[PDB]
């Protein structure tokens, strides 16, 4: 399967980081793996595709890594509207063939 | 053969290793993916260690954006965030990186 | 070892060869040059 924390909240400016993990046994060789962000009453959009390659159109301060089992990224340079609802998308071959996150919704402590 | 110097708080010793970020991973010293040579560490509580806090050494804490390894930030500067007009002294949103 | 050089269960008068006479050495010596010009990571892990 895939899973991932269900919220998560820190300081405005820095310091976050969300993660994703699943069972290698459903998992097909952790391969293409993708990261998203979902708007409220806004179309989503690309961010991440395949683990660490980085895609045209979006800053340097997005960044993602995998280890072992789990994958994950950062952003740092936080905004008053970098709230988000990350989510990551990936190969299940025993399953449905493609699984899509746990859900997140990013709150900051600005107000 | 090159060799450095460190003090690092505590548990993220663990972090310095060729690949995987943290604390001091991104804004401070970072290894390369193609790192040759390794890591000699000891406990050196006997020297770097005294009673009410050290305040004689820094660290980074954020940055405009992750750096490049095998390289030195030197250049101190008031920090804003992001578009707050905000120079000179600090105050809101604007702390120093140190 | 003259009967076996030839294949043969009887061997002529006369000379004949045989293997060479080896002498073996005993142990190893290795002196390369005496240390100089420490590198200096005694002073930089006694640092203050
Ligand atoms: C520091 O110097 C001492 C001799 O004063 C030496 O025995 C030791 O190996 C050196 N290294 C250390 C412990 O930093």
């Amino acid at each position: 399967a895939l899973t991932q924390p269900a919220s998560v909240s820190g300081s405005p400016g820095q310091s976050i980081t969300v993660s994703c993990t699943g069972t290698s046994s459903d998992l097909g060789n952790f391969q293409y793996v993708s990261w998203y962000q979902h708007h409220p009453g806004k179309a989503p959009k690309l961010l991440i595709y395949e683990v660490s390659k980085r895609p045209s159109g979006v800053s340097n301060r997005f960044s993602g890594s995998k280890s072992g089992n789990t994958a994950s990224l950062t952003i740092s340079g936080l905004q008053a509207e970098d709230e988000a609802d990350y989510y990551c998308c990936s190969y299940t071959t025993t399953t449905i063939p493609v699984a899509f996150g746990g859900g997140t919704k990013l709150t900051v402590l600005g107000q | 053969v090159y060799a450095d110097s460190f003090v690092i708080r505590g548990d993220e010793v663990r972090q310095i290793a060729p690949g995987q970020t943290g604390n001091i991973a991104d804004y401070n010293y970072k290894l390369p993916d193609d790192f040759t040579g390794c890591v000699i560490a000891w406990n050196s509580n006997k020297l770097d260690s005294k009673v009410s806090g050290n305040y004689n050494y820094l660290y980074r804490l954020f940055r405009k954006s992750n750096l490049k390894p095998f390289e030195r930030d030197i250049s101190t500067e008031i920090y804003q965030a992001g578009n707050k007009p905000c120079n000179g002294v600090a105050g809101f949103n604007c702390y120093f990186p140190l | 070892e003259t009967k076996c050089t030839l294949k043969s269960f009887t061997v002529e008068k006369g000379i004949y060869q045989t293997s060479n006479f080896r002498v073996q050495p005993t142990e190893s010596i290795v002196r390369f040059p005496n240390i100089t010009n420490l590198c200096p990571f005694d002073e930089v892990f006694n640092a203050t």
